[PDB]
């Protein structure tokens, strides 16, 4: 519209917009990590066997 | 847009008091008893 609202609101979506990208890439980041672990528990018999 | 630079103020004037002091853990506490200190006379129950 030209006025205050509809350019502050599109300033509202990109900062939201960038809270996503932040977040999925810590979330393979991360994910990594939780895949490691089901690796290791794929093998690793108990100890007392 | 990880906006953290809400306010960066005083750092205002310090004192030095006799308190008590330990050490739990890695984290500095305090201790206190409150009946001498603020309820000595006082005939309010201390909660």
């Amino acid at each position: 519209d030209g006025t205050g609202i509809s350019l502050h609101r599109q300033l509202r979506a990109i900062q939201q917009l960038a809270r996503n990208v932040q977040a999925v890439l810590g979330a393979f980041e991360r994910g990594t990590a939780d895949q490691m672990l089901h690796v290791l528990l794929e093998k690793a018999p108990p100890l007392a066997l | 847009n990880r906006e953290t630079l809400d306010e960066l103020e005083s750092a205002p004037q310090t004192t030095r008091v006799r308190a008590d002091l330990v050490a739990i853990g890695d984290r500095l506490v305090f201790l206190e008893a409150l009946e001498r200190r603020i309820y000595a006379a006082t005939n309010v129950p201390y909660p």
